[PDB]
This record gives structure tokens, sequence and C-alpha cells, in this order.
């Protein structure tokens, strides 16, 4: 299995954007394999 | 070695496939441990490996210790560089929401990207990065919620 990488671009900020999403605020857990969950 | 975003690819029988993305800082390769599972990673001629990982926080770095440490400010937007399979690196903002946790909050952006996205870098204002994207929850609608998962620099 040949994994590898290649150059995608440069990470700077792009001014004028274009805004989308909400923000939720969502009560969750992080289990010890690394998994989020949404708390019931 | 050179600093900027990377696709994390996959070469089997014929042709490649995305599996991740990932930060060249300061000389260290930076993706979610999901995307590689530490395993090595060919860059042009050369071969990274890899230095420091946790499953829990599902990040992993090769050639050197984790080198981001930007935090979001809470309060700020921020922009998703999206890398996605197939497709030229975007810049997405968005105001965050938080993950409520009982060991704190954890920003998270309400942006949706293929599987192959995970690891691409979230940015503050001054470009710095923030997080990594791709570790989140699905909520009753379907919609993907990621963390801004960011390690400790040690
Ligand atoms: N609307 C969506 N489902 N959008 C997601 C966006 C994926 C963005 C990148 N992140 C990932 O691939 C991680 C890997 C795993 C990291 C684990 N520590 N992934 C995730 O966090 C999510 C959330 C999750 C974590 N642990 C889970 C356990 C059970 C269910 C969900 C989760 N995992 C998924 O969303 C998986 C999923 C579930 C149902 C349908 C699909 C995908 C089909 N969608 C796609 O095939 C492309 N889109 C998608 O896959």
């Amino acid at each position: 299995v040949d994994m590898y990488i290649e150059r995608a671009g440069d990470i700077t900020w792009e001014k004028d954007a274009e805004v989308t999403g909400n923000s939720p605020r969502l009560d969750v857990a992080l289990d010890e394999s690394g998994d989020f969950s949404l708390v019931e | 070695t050179t600093d900027g975003v990377y696709r994390v690819m996959t070469r089997r029988l014929l042709g490649s496939t995305q599996v991740g993305v990932g930060v060249m800082q300061e000389g260290v390769f930076h993706t979610m441990w999901h995307v590689t599972k530490g395993a090595a990673l060919r860059s042009g001629e050369g071969r990274l490996d890899p230095y420091w990982g946790d499953v829990k926080q599902d990040l992993v770095s090769y050639c050197g210790p984790w080198k981001l440490d930007a935090a979001w400010d809470g309060l700020s937007e921020v922009q998703l560089l999206a890398v996605p399979p197939g497709e030229r690196a975007k810049n997405i903002q968005t105001l965050p929401g938080i993950f409520k946790t009982k060991d704190g909050d954890i920003g998270a952006v309400a942006l949706d990207y293929p599987a192959g996205t995970s690891g691409s870098p979230i940015l503050d204002k001054c470009g710095r990065v923030i997080g990594l994207y791709g570790n989140g929850v699905v909520i009753k609608n379907g919609s993907y919620v990621s963390a801004i998962t960011q390690g400790k620099r040690e």
C-alpha cells in the first residue's frame, strides 16, 4: 500500500470569503478510541 | 518537506484514492490519525516516518513533534481550507459552534465534506492553523459537525 503526499496549496486566509454554516452548541462525549458522540 | 497543505493519497493496482489531507509546517507533517494509522508517507523521492500520535485526539505527526499551537479565540469566524478529493483547495468561512464536553468546550464547524477531506486545516484570520478538520458527529438531520482538533506543542 503506497501511501504518499502531494502538495495542494498554500495555507492562507482568503479575503471576502464565502460565509456559511450554522454554529451548533452540542453536548458531546469523547471515548478512548477518539470517537465523539452526542449525549442523549 | 515544503510548507503547505497536502493531499494524502493511496495507490493500489491502478489509480489513486485521496484518503486525507495534512499540513507541513516547520518540517513536520500533521494529519489526523484515522487518515494514515501511522503508515509511512512517500514524499517525492523521500519517506516520512511517524514521530508522535494519539488515538484519542485522532492526531499524528511525522518527522518531529506536533508544531501547530494556535488556538481558536472562542469568538471569531474561521476558515476551513478544504481540500476535497478531486477538487482544488478552497476556503470556507464560518462561525464555529461548540462541542461542550466534560473536559471543556471545543470549537466545532458545521461543514460537511467527503471523508477524504479529513485533515484539512482550519485557519484564523492570520492564517495560523488552529486545528484540523474531520473528527466529529452526525446530528439528527444527518448533517455533520467537526471538532476543531488541535494538538499540544510540547
Ligand atoms: N454527513 C456525513 N456523514 N458526513 C461525513 C463527513 C466526514 C468528514 C471527514 N471525517 C471522517 O471521515 C470521519 C472518520 C472517522 C473518525 C472517527 N474518530 N468521520 C466522522 O467524523 C463521522 C462521524 C462519526 C464518528 N464516529 C461515528 C460512528 C458512527 C456514525 C458516525 C460517526 N463519520 C461518519 O459520518 C460516518 C458515516 C455515517 C453514515 C453515513 C456516512 C458516513 C456516509 N457519508 C460519507 O461517506 C461521506 N460523509 C461523511 O463521512
